[PDB]
């Protein structure tokens, strides 16, 4: 029934994956086992369990994901260590070669021998799975299998289901950590493939969540094991949203509802509140009030740009933890008097409430806080049209005089390709200043 | 998976292969018995890389070692750099081209690769994934310059599916054997520059005024600039089995390294620059090797980075140091100086920091770095080249071996193109 | 001074059991309009036009003879002036490039009647033949190529693979190509007939002779007795970039060749635009089939053709406007 299946291949796909199904088993709190506590926790109560995960025969529980991935090393750190016993070898896919910073290779020549296996088994959870919700995938801009598998993905799932959502959760690299030279070649062929099919996209920049991590944590080591600590505090938001009854449900279409006006366009942000680390003891839980006043203007490190001189479709708040409704509406008042907040000429409406129950679990060993105050907006502004001008300004001068083509060439991509995919991002540039017109 | 089989030939081939082996026998620490002792689980999980499996922590190290005479081949088999590796892998030759491309490439060379191309089937189906082939030989020599151009054209027809890297090395006036060797030079660089993927660009003409100036070994051999050698050839090699940030597997490094669609001639840095074992050194730290990396002198390739604008400069760290120092120190570069790096490449490669320290060396560094600066080593063979031909002068030592006469036109107006490709600036 | 030629080919029996929409229009002598359905942001569909201009512009009705007229006919009155004259088939893969060049398809075989070889081996005979130019006194020899895999191969002897070398003069030498004498036009047609049989290529149920190769055929004009070289009428035809939606049953092997056909294509598209750029380092040594290209862009003696072939469905409306934007980029370039 509200049955839901996400995907998690590459990189920044199982280490993702690796800090989210952790973190969505410590909720329901389940052992490393799988096994269920004396919590009353035979059966679901009136908390439901399957919106991720699934009740077996042996009575426990089994988690439902498809983990592909080329390099076997990855793979290996999960069928060796915490969770070894979660994940049926079925979900578990390892290719053999590698798409070593490719778009071409990743994309076909190996998807030639997976993608035959991996809807082969997809098919196998239609009768695991009565109802769909949807997708959730996964994956990497600008990189090697991340971006190669992805744009094979959507063509697969769309002739097969069609009607069925998805989001995706992207990363592309940053300048603190670039590891390819072809970074703006493999996001900008996956932002074209993947437009036609997208619904919403949160771009999950390693260029802005390692600036909050010199900041509020004062760690300048840019580790797989603590910015992907960052990075799942976001996705647990929505996951307890359609896990938990909370007070106010936000359902997977209602959610695209407020945030997609136009489909061309549809790429929100990831506008999380960001909290202090607190090592020992906290000098001060903040309040609901006390988070909204100043959470965008710090938040505007998820996409680095600059919202405060664009212009703002819409809004849409996810409350974590014990929020009183009655007190946030105090907050909304000042920052409605202000001039900063600036809409679109045709819509002034202001934000939804989403209120969940639960606070966002702390697994231990990390370096973030342990509270009960979480706020997370996803929004979508016309403020980010410069920042596809950056890609753009780096997908043109590697281009220009035709560096590093012959590569993608060389295991199948013609020339026109290249220009097909830059005609359909300067489209989409000039698209966000077609919707910011006072008129 | 992660498979490579290796292959070598001619003395400047066989008198390094003997110096790579001993350097990564000690950074990995391997016995050279046959077997290993170590500790860190670091130098233990890749050991399927080169090396084949066998029981009781040994193995067979496969690497095809050729040549045609057997004063070479009995070289390389006295030291325990010798039992080593397989005994069936003795692939030698019955009479030795005297520094003749001609006889090796043509004639008698063209006869036993049947047993060295023997060796590579049964060395590739054993494997699973084979990621790479290297090389390692002289560039104007004989069997290393006749038979070792001549395999790649045999592998790359049967595996074109395999990046391809050698480690080239350029002749020089100074050091010299069969003096006269331009027509060895650019007869070995035509074959390879239309087969191969990446190539290092090593010359004797940076070795030896090195030696000369800096480390003040005025008259060395050959085995002291095959010590130089040899240690940036695991300085290179240690993104293989030492991963890091930068996962920078071969196939990957063909990727970032490589923009024009023509094969490029790296030209490798180093470390603070000292011979085996010689004190007088200041600790290693990590802002200072950073004038090491660009300065004008510290190259492996006698070139001028002053002039040459950067294309890729990937450089290596290796050793247990602060990560925070490597991003700030690179950033006093290209800040301040626009004319050496330039603008083709947003976010370029400029770090990948190991933390094994190799073998005498703790908190060391290994530039990679190619540039138009590799001009003046393509003018330099030219010039040298265009006076041995417009007089045809020596012509009849290849002519009367089966040869022709105007594929060295095309040989010269290959080089040629590569200088005014150069002036893309 | 290169002339450029376009030829939209009709729609197959198969495109209309998939209802393709015709897009290319050839409403004028020499204008082409693609007609791009495009949408805005709010779904409302709208219709581009790409107007073209060129030398001359090719219904889909009209026969290769018509084709013939107006682009190697005329360059038949130069080969026996002492220059050198080409004509390329440039396009997407299944638009009609080895019909136009090679002949047409009737099913099995190949109608070699047809075709620009044989139409212009025959009208260098009749051109031979009158008083003006019988008295030079020349001989007439063919040769004819195959270069696959970037490497050249030879068609007239079976499987000699051939190098690529050059003169001190700046001159490409194939060597060593076979070149035969021939006598008369039913000779040349036994070359042509017997070339196109060994000829590399595909079998599939959709283009069941798909070309796999760069074939290349040459009519060497030679004076008697002094081994020169007086004139050349070097065809090409090409193989065709392919990579909108090949991905039907292709192996290890199938993208070999695959992915070596866009290579020397890319190197080909360089040359054009370092071409129209001036004092760029031209890369003709990249792709062997732009080394064999070089006198045709530099020559001082050089009058070259292109023909670009257009496929006319809706699916192929991105290859189209890929292939005609290259072909007025050759049409607007000055070398000396
Ligand atoms: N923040 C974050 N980014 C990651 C992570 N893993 C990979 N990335 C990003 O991925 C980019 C590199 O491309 P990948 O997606 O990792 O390519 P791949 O999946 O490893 O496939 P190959 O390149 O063929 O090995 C970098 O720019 C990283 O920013 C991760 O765990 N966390
Ligand atoms: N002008 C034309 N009129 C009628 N049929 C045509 C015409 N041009 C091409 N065809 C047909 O189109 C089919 C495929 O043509 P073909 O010449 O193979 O295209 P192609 O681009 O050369 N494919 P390839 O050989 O791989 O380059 C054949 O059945 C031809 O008879
Ligand atoms: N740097 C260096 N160069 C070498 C070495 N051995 C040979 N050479 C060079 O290689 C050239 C001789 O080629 P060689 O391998 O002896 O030819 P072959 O034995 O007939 O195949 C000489 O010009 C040397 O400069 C070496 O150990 N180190
Ligand atoms: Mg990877
Ligand atoms: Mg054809």
């Amino acid at each position: 029934m509200r049955e839901c299946i996400s995907i998690h291949v590459g990189q920044a796909g199982v280490q993702i994956g690796n800090a989210c199904w952790e973190l969505y088993c410590l909720e329901h709190g389940i052992q490393p086992d799988g096994q269920m506590p004396s919590d009353k926790t035979i059966g679901g109560g009136d908390d439901s369990f399957n919106t991720f995960f699934s009740e077996t025969g042996a009575g426990k529980h089994v988690p439902r994901a498809v983990f592909v991935d080329l390099e076997p090393t990855v793979i290996d750190e999960v069928r060796t260590g915490t969770y070894r016993q979660l994940f049926h070898p079925e979900q578990l896919i390892t290719g053999k070669e590698d798409a070593a910073n490719n778009y071409a290779r990743g994309h076909y020549t190996i998807g030639k021998e997976i993608i035959d296996l991996v809807l082969d088994r997809i098919r196998k959870l239609a009768d695991q799975c009565t109802g769909l919700q949807g997708f959730l995938v996964f994956h990497s801009f600008g990189g090697g299998t991340g971006s190669g598998f992805t744009s094979l993905l959507m063509e697969r799932l769309s002739v097969d289901y069609g009607k069925k959502s998805k989001l995706e959760f992207s990363i592309y690299p940053a300048p603190q950590v670039s590891t390819a030279v072809v970074e703006p070649y493999n996001s900008i062929l996956t932002t074209h493939t993947t437009l036609e099919h997208s619904d919403c996209a949160f771009m999950v920049d390693n260029e802005a969540i390692y600036d909050i991590c010199r900041r509020n944590l004062d760690i300048e080591r840019p580790t797989y094991t603590n910015l992907n600590r960052l990075i799942s505090q976001i996705v647990s938001s929505i996951t307890a949203s359609l896990r938990f009854d909370g007070a106010l449900n936000v359902d997977l279409t209602e959610f695209q509802t407020n945030l997609v006006p136009y489909p061309r366009i549809h790429f929100p942000l990831a506008t999380y509140a960001p909290v202090i680390s607190a090592e020992k003891a906290y000098h001060e839980q903040l309040s609901v009030a006390e988070i909204t006043n100043a959470c965008f203007e710090p938040a505007n490190q998820m996409v680095k740009c600059d919202p405060r001189h664009g212009k703002y479709m819409a809004c849409c708040l996810l409350y974590r933890g014990d929020v009183v409704p009655k007190d946030v509406n105090a907050a909304i008042a000042t920052i409605k008097t202000k001039r900063s907040i600036q809409f679109v000429d045709w819509c002034p409406t202001g934000f939804k409430v989403g209120i969940n129950y639960q606070p966002p679990t702390v697994v231990p060993g990390g370096d973030l806080a342990k509270v009960q105050r979480a706020v997370c907006m996803l929004s979508n502004t016309t403020a980010i049209a410069e920042a596809w001008a950056r890609l753009d300004h780096k997908f043109d001068l590697m281009y220009a005089k035709r560096a590093f083509v012959h590569w993608y060439v060389g295991e199948g991509m013609e020339e026109g390709e290249f220009s097909e995919a830059r005609e359909d991002m300067a489209a989409l540039e000039k698209d966000y200043e077609e919707v910011g017109v006072d008129s | 998976m992660r498979e490579i089989v290796h292959i070598q030939a001619g003395q400047c081939g066989n008198q390094i292969g003997a110096k790579f082996w001993e350097v990564i026998s000690d950074e990995h620490g391997i016995d050279p018995t046959g077997s290993y002792h170590g500790d860190s689980d670091l130098q233990l999980e890749r050991i399927n890389v080169y090396y084949n499996e066998a029981t009781g922590n040994k193995y067979v190290p496969r690497a095809i070692l050729v040549d045609l005479e057997p004063g070479t081949m009995d070289s390389v088999r006295s030291g325990p750099f010798g039992q080593i590796f397989r005994p069936d892998n003795f692939v030698f030759g019955q009479s030795g081209a005297g520094n003749n491309w001609a006889k090796g490439h043509y004639t008698e060379g063209a006869e036993l690769v049947d047993s060295v191309l023997d060796v590579v089937r049964k060395e590739s189906e054993s494997c699973d994934c084979l990621q790479g082939f290297q090389l390692t030989h002289s560039l104007g020599g004989g069997t290393g310059s006749g038979m070792g151009t001549l395999l790649i054209s045999k592998i790359r027809e049967e595996y074109p599916d395999r990046i391809m890297n050698t480690f080239s090395v350029m002749p020089s006036p100074k050091v010299s054997d069969t003096v006269v060797e331009p027509y060895n030079a650019t007869l070995s660089v035509h074959q390879l520059v239309e087969n191969t993927d990446e190539t290092y660009c090593i010359d004797n003409e940076a070795l030896y005024d090195i030696c000369f100036r800096t480390l003040k070994l005025t008259t060395p051999t050959y085995g002291d600039l095959n010590h130089l050698v040899s240690a940036t050839m695991s300085g290179v090699t240690t993104c293989l089995r030492f991963p890091g940030q930068l996962n920078a597997d071969l196939r990957k490094l063909a990727v970032n390294m490589v923009p024009f669609p023509r094969l490029h001639f790296f030209m490798p840095g180093f470390a603070p620059l000292t011979s085996r074992g010689s004190q007088q050194y200041r600790a290693l730290t990590v802002p200072e090797l950073t004038q090491q990396m660009f300065d004008s002198k510290n190259m492996m390739a006698a070139c001028d980075p002053r002039h040459g604008r950067y294309l890729t400069v990937a450089a290596i760290f290796r050793g247990r140091m602060s990560m925070k120092e490597v991003d700030e120190q690179m950033l006093n570069v290209q800040n301040k100086n626009s004319s050496y790096f330039v603008e083709w490449i947003p976010n370029n490669v400029k770090t990948a920091v190991c933390d094994i320290p190799p073998r005498g060396l703790k908190m060391s560094a290994t530039f990679i770095g190619n540039s138009t600066a590799i001009q003046e080593l393509f003018k330099r063979i030219s010039e040298q080249f265009t006076a041995m031909f417009r007089r045809k002068a020596f012509l009849h030592w290849y002519t009367g071996e089966g040869m022709d006469e105007m594929e060295f036109t095309e040989a010269e107006s290959n080089m040629n193109d590569l200088v005014s490709e150069y002036q893309q600036y | 001074s290169i002339t450029v030629c376009v030829r939209k080919r009709p729609i197959s029996r198969k495109e209309v059991n998939r209802k393709e929409i015709d897009v290319i229009s050839v409403p004028r002598k020499d204008m082409l309009i693609v007609h791009e359905p495009r949408s805005k942001v709010d779904l409302t569909k709208f219709l581009e036009n790409h107007k073209f201009r060129f030398d001359y512009a090719f219904n889909d009705t009209c026969d290769n003879a018509m084709v013939y007229k107006y682009t190697a006919k005329p360059l038949v009155k130069t080969i026996f002036e002492g220059g050198m004259a080409t004509c390329f088939a440039y396009g997407q893969t299944g638009s009609g490039k080895t019909h136009t060049m090679g002949g047409e398809f009737n099913g099995k075989v190949q109608d070699c009647k047809n075709g620009i070889y044989a139409m212009a081996a025959k009208d260098v005979f009749v051109t031979l033949n009158m008083p003006r130019y019988r008295a030079m006194n020349l001989v007439v020899s063919a040769s004819f190529f195959e270069i696959y895999s970037g490497k050249v191969f030879d068609l007239l002897s079976d499987k000699q693979k051939l190098r690529v070398l050059e003169d001190g003069k700046q001159q490409v030498q194939v060597v060593g190509l076979t070149e035969k004498v021939v006598d008369g036009v039913e000779e040349v047609l036994k070359l042509i007939q017997h070339g196109n049989a060994a000829r590399t290529s595909g079998q599939t149920s959709a283009n069941s002779n798909s070309s796999r190769s760069h074939a290349v055929f040459q009519i060497v004009l030679r004076p008697q007795g002094s081994t020169k070289i007086h004139g050349k009428f070097s065809f090409i035809d090409l193989a065709g970039n392919e990579r909108g939606v090949d991905t039907s049953s292709a192996d290890r092997q199938t993208r070999m060749e695959g992915a070596e056909i866009n290579k020397s294509l890319l190197a080909l598209k360089e040359c054009i635009r370092a071409l129209g750029k001036q004092s760029a380092h031209l890369p003709f040594r990249v792709s062997k089939l732009t080394q064999v290209l070089r006198d045709s862009f530099i020559g001082e003696k050089s009058k070259t053709c292109m023909i670009a072939m257009i496929s006319p469905g809706l699916s192929s409306c991105e290859h189209t406007l890929n292939t005609l934007r290259y072909a007025d980029r050759v049409k607007e370039l000055v070398v000396k």
